[PDB]
């Protein structure tokens, strides 16, 4: 709750909703009786519901906020290349076939001291803490004034299978970068609400 | 059993009862003990200096002199004492290693300005049949270090190992313009699978000069306490991009130290890096500096003085994602060389 001080750092003002500190806004903090309150918890990004984001499992009254908000391009595809990956032996990842136009993930079979076809792709281990930040397509961006969080981060190594390389989907454990808590305090689900008095 | 140590060069002394290295207090030491002490660790006809310094090393069992007895050796006259009688201990310099002309903008690994001459005064170049192949770094006028996998089979005899120093460019090292061969020691445990011990000393017959372009680099001391993300300065004429030949001029920009647990983890190098292998570079994308020389050294600058820490070794694809360079670990065996430099004379 203390993220919301007017002009601050933190999680909510940086990767959920950036409270603009220039206009003639006026902030309201109110309450609501929890007889009939159904928190909608929907994901706002296109390219996570395109790769099989169904929902969160939280409780009846838990609100899913965000930690980091990574942005990808339009041709993104978080599965490896299956027509390359078969000759890999070491560190061989899962893969599938991308949808049309979505360029593949860059995976190498480069050479060890003795082993010749050992797999090494990008985005390791997870894009939260990648070792080479200048090469994973999921670029970490800070959210702006009046924008949504453009997508949860995908761990690039739980997106795929081995036998049936279908259209490239992912798996529910692989979306990372969100947590929650319960809104209910004093038997009343608290709520923030902004106002903007323009013109 | 005697060795240098740390930044201020204290002689440690091993005793069989105490099982431990111990310092010597400066109670009536002499150059007739001191200038005759550099041949103990492989320095015959050289010496620089000796002074008294304050004790901070960390032993509580000192070494004293048996001057009350008559004419015996140094190595007999050393008993223990709890206090230094003048509170000055061994300070030493076995050779004029160290300084260069502190210049500014030598950065010619890719995207920079050339290595200024005399500011890297240990950089050599080694040749067979007058092609530039491997590098190294000088510690005596008669000894020279390099990576062992240059001197591997079937080129393991000394008479085809022509050193050529001095000139930044690929041309001006001519026949006679550079002293030449002698003994090729090796750490005799190089392998094909590990490249553990990829460091081989070399020797020359004709002592060169400390004039301008040539000066011996400082070999490190036993237990000199690096920093886990220290800056490191490499040098060499190596090809800045792979499937090249050689860069024309001397290139001497900077790199960093990666630790073990990043390199030796699962994604960089899956548990390969031995204790006698040090990682270096930056674990990043295409920001690394390749300049492949296989011996073109790793020189750091602790105690405001240049010291040698790593000589180069193998790697992966030239300066790209996830793949740093892995360096030979030349503080591990700085005494093996000192028992392979003792008995050349
Ligand atoms: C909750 O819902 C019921 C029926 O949907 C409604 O009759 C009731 O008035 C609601 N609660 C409040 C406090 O209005
Ligand atoms: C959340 O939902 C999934 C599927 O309904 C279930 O496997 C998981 O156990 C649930 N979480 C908890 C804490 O029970």
């Amino acid at each position: 709750r203390d993220d919301l001080q007017l002009g601050s750092s933190g999680f909510l003002q940086s990767s959920n909703y950036k409270i603009d500190i220039s206009s003639s806004s006026c902030q309201l903090y109110y309450s609501l009786p929890l007889v009939n309150v159904t928190i909608n918890n929907f994901n706002p990004s296109s390219w996570n519901r395109r790769y099989g984001f169904g929902s969160f499992n939280v409780s009846s009254y838990d609100v899913v906020y965000s930690d980091h908000c990574f942005s990808v391009n339009s041709d993104f595809c978080p599965c490896a290349d299956p027509s390359v990956v078969n000759s890999c032996v070491k560190s061989k990842p899962l893969s599938a076939i991308c949808p049309a136009g979505t360029k593949y993930r860059h995976c190498d079979l480069d050479t060890t001291l003795y082993v010749n076809n050992w797999c090494r792709c990008s985005c390791l281990p997870d894009p939260i803490s990648t070792y080479s930040p200048n090469t994973c397509p999921q670029k970490k961006v800070v959210v702006g004034i009046g924008e949504h969080c453009p997508g949860l981060g995908i761990n690039e190594e739980k997106c795929g299978t081995q036998l049936n390389h279908s259209s490239c989907s992912c798996s529910p454990d692989a979306f990372l970068g969100w947590s929650f808590d319960s809104c209910i305090s004093n038997n009343r689900c608290n709520i923030f609400s902004n106002f903007i008095f323009n013109g | 059993c005697v060795r240098l140590y740390g930044p201020n060069f204290i002689l440690q002394v091993y005793s069989s009862q105490r099982k431990s290295w111990h310092p010597v207090c400066q109670d009536d030491w002499n150059e007739n003990y001191g200038r005759a002490a550099c041949r103990d660790m492989g320095y015959k006809n050289n010496f620089y200096s000796s002074q008294g310094i304050v004790d901070d090393s960390g032993s509580t069992s000192f070494m004293k002199l048996n001057t009350s007895a008559g004419n015996v050796d140094i190595y007999k006259k050393l008993y223990h004492s709890d206090a230094c009688s003048s509170k000055a201990v061994v300070s030493l310099r076995c050779i004029a290693c160290g300084v260069n002309l502190n210049s500014s903008r030598q950065s010619q690994i890719v995207g920079g300005e050339s290595a200024l001459p005399g500011a890297w005064p240990w950089q050599v170049s080694l040749h067979v049949q007058n092609v530039h192949v491997c590098g190294g770094s000088i510690i005596t006028p008669e000894w020279i270090v390099t990576a062992a996998h240059c001197v591997e089979k079937p080129l393991n005899n000394p008479w085809h190992w022509t050193a050529f120093a001095g000139i930044l460019r690929q041309s001006f090292m001519f026949y006679g313009a550079g002293y030449q061969v002698e003994k090729v020691i090796s750490h005799p445990n190089y392998d094909s699978k590990t490249k553990n011990n990829d460091i081989a000393l070399m020797k020359l017959q004709k002592p060169l000069t400390f004039n301008d372009l040539v000066k011996p680099v400082c070999l490190p001391n036993p237990g000199m306490m690096l920093q886990p993300e220290q800056l490191c300065w490499i040098s060499g004429w190596g090809a800045t991009e792979e499937k090249g030949k050689t860069s024309e001029v001397l290139n001497a920009a900077k790199v960093l130290l990666i630790e073990t647990q990043r390199c030796n983890s699962r994604y960089v190098y899956d548990n390969l890096i031995t204790p006698a292998m040090i990682c270096a570079g930056f674990l990043q994308g295409n920001v690394d500096s390749c300049q492949g020389d296989s011996g073109g050294p790793l020189v750091t600058s602790k105690n405001n003085i240049w010291w040698l820490i790593g000589d180069t070794s193998w790697g992966s694809g030239c300066a790209k994602a996830y793949r740093p360079g892995v360096y030979g670990n030349v503080m591990v065996f700085t005494d093996w060389i000192y028992r392979q430099m003792r008995a050349d004379g």
